[PDB]
């Protein structure tokens, strides 16, 4: 099956920029909706952003607009999340998730099948 | 010394050498044996000019990528041309007389052009021949399946005449079908079964006579203007029944298991399974005589004519 | 070809 | 003339062979039409039908 | 051997068997059940020369099927040809009748002919209407001479 | 059916050489195991040699080796028996037999279907 | 599970045919002897 890894996370500053890379190993990456889910410290996991399996739609969380942009590179079997103008209320621990073409509930978390280890990002002044 | 060719390719065939130069579009023909320079009366510059030219051409073009194979070799070529040839190998692969020369080189240029076109055409047409044979062998499988699906049509197509066929194991038994004139065949109005309500004929009933004066014979319309002697094609009745059946050169249209209408093949939209290929013949062409200067013009270019 | 054809059952006479 | 005659003869033979092959494959297409009307119609019409 | 697994096609390599290690049985009838017969003739084959005998049913194109489930109701006038080795075995009335070669069967072709021949090598000899010596000699008086 | 004829039999001295020809008429020669069976005078019939239907197998009797060589020619639809160094007990009444690819019992005479008239050979000092 | 078409072994029903175009070729002027060479081969020129 597909196994997911994250790279690029690290401590950042307000008003900065970063790019997270989600690398997939296995087969059928191009047949996967790929998204991110962030868990705040002492708080549950919440939806971030998900690109569809064909790569033609890009669903975003209600609390963020324009800051984060997800894109897909099938040649590298990767999903890149470009993150801009980070905020203290935004920082969390980010996980990459993947699911087959079998649900439209991209916002909801338990729909996704492939769950990764996650990466640590923290913003501070 | 006439020509310096930095790229001359030597090919051996037919018991002869062919020296082809792409730069000057020329192909010389020599025998396999080497022509001895001692046979040339006062030919001391042939070797010295050849060695100088080969060395300068080698230092300029082949110094880093090729090596010399032996000493220069001398060959006498048709038309009276003396070729000094230094063979090269890639680095990764490591009594006296006077020669008479013709004033016309166009025989060798025609040789070059004809060889080039001939080699290209032969290569391409051979590739096509191989591809065609492979395609036929490859389509044999589709034909094997289609034989199982429709023995009659497959046998008629592969035999060249309308035959009835049946697969008798792994071979196909065939039998010639007797022709019947279209005017001797008519189709019946009703496709319903008189005895049993709720059931109908899959294909329309026909009445035909083998000859003009012969007795009437009942039957069922088969496929592609076939007259089946047994009316066993039976199906349960279904609402919204609309069918077209091949009849003669056209179609008979039945609606609700009853004769409805008639059509020609021009009245039906036509789609093609054929792949187009538009090959046109190369046209005839006439070459008129053409000279830059006539020999009269060349004679007249002199200022004073001694004879006159 | 508009001609009709009557096709008798093919025996194993010719295969 | 030599090259033209050879090329014309060979390409005419190819044209005749291509025509015969298309007419010959019509039978396979007739059977495949009953096999799968959707795909055969889509491939012979030029749109998904 | 192949099987449609939905929309893709699972395949497995077939193990070869020498034809001398394969024989066909005389009777195509089913011993247990009268009125039913085998669609294709039964065969006995050994994977190797010294190996044990193994029963089976003749498949298509010299295939050896391990299960004898090809069964059809009996029918009179039963005449069949079956591919066997390089030829055919002819069964009549569900019994072995004859053997034939491919040359003994009429052959029709599904192949479309295409006869392509190579353009032949041609040699161009030197040719001049007038040699330069002839052109020099056409003058009436030669000043040098 | 296949009808078989024999030719070449005759009077031969001890240690001589001979070539018998079995010519087949009909169809399906190439699908036929073809062999010879010799019956001694005042004695039953015994197996001699047999070429297989594919022509790749040459089975011999238990009493003869290196003397009799059976080899088939499908172009002429014949089987040749090359007989060398005949002994007194070698001579017998030779028949040519054929059978389809339906038995491995080439030694047994009852298995063969097509039986010919036979030929006469005699060894005498 | 889910696969792309690259993850499935591909066999071809297509028969290959590799046809290449005959390339452009340039014919330079070529003469064994120029008309000046033919004029100069005479030992004596009457005009000169
Ligand atoms: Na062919
Ligand atoms: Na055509």
């Amino acid at each position: 099956e597909v196994q997911l890894l994250e790279s690029g996370g690290g401590l950042v500053q307000p008003g900065g920029s970063l790019r997270l890379s989600c690398a997939a190993s296995g087969r059928g990456f191009s047949m996967l909706n790929v998204g991110w889910f962030r868990q705040a410290p002492g708080k549950g996991r919440e939806f971030v952003a998900t690109i569809s399996w064909t790569g033609e739609r890009t669903y975003y969380g209600d609390s963020v607009k324009g800051r984060f942009t997800i894109s897909r590179d099938n040649s590298k079997n990767t999903a890149y999340l470009q993150m801009n103008s980070l905020r203290a209320e935004d920082t969390a621990v980010y996980y990459c998730a993947a699911v087959g073409p079998k649900t439209w509930d991209y916002g909801l978390a338990s729909e996704y099948d492939y769950w990764g280890q996650g990466t640590q990002v923290t913003v501070s002044s | 010394k006439w020509q310096e060719v930095d790229e001359m390719l030597r090919a051996e065939y037919g018991g002869s050498f062919r020296f082809s130069s792409d730069a000057i579009s020329t192909t010389f023909t020599t025998n396999l044996t080497e022509y001895s320079l001692s046979r040339v009366d006062l030919g001391d510059c042939i070797g010295r000019d050849a060695r100088e030219a080969i060395d300068r051409m080698f230092a300029r073009k082949y110094n880093a990528t090729h090596i010399k194979v032996g000493q220069p070799q001398y060959y006498l070529a048709t038309g009276g041309f003396l070729i000094a040839y230094q063979p090269l190998l890639s680095n990764t692969l490591a009594s006296v007389e006077r020669i008479k020369t013709t004033s016309s080189i166009e025989f060798a240029r025609l040789q070059f052009t004809y060889n080039h076109i001939q080699r290209h055409v032969n290569d391409m047409l051979g590739r096509i021949a191989v591809a065609w044979c492979e395609l036929q062998n490859h389509e044999l499988t589709l034909w094997n399946e289609a034989r199982k699906l429709n023995p009659n049509a497959i046998a008629s197509a592969t035999v060249g005449r309308r035959v009835s066929a049946r697969m008798l194991g792994d071979v196909m038994a065939v039998s010639t079908c007797v022709p019947v004139a279209p005017d001797n065949v008519i189709v019946q109005n009703s496709m319903r079964v008189s005895s049993r309500p709720g059931t109908c004929y899959s294909r329309p009933l026909v009445s035909f006579r083998y000859e003009d004066q012969g007795p009437l014979i009942e039957g069922q319309l088969g496929e592609n203007n076939e007259l089946r002697l047994t009316r066993d094609a039976l199906e349960p009745c279904t609402v919204g029944h609309r069918r077209y059946f091949i009849f003669g050169g056209g179609y008979v249209y039945f609606e609700e298991y009853a004769y409805s209408h008639q059509l020609s093949r021009a009245d039906v939209t036509t789609v093609s399974t054929f792949i187009d290929l538009n090959i046109t013949m190369l046209e005839d062409h006439e070459f008129v005589p053409l000279e830059v200067y006539t020999r009269h013009e060349i004679k007249d270019s002199g200022l004073l004519d001694y004879t006159e | 070809d508009a001609q009709f054809y009557v096709c008798p059952p093919p025996t194993g006479a010719t295969v």
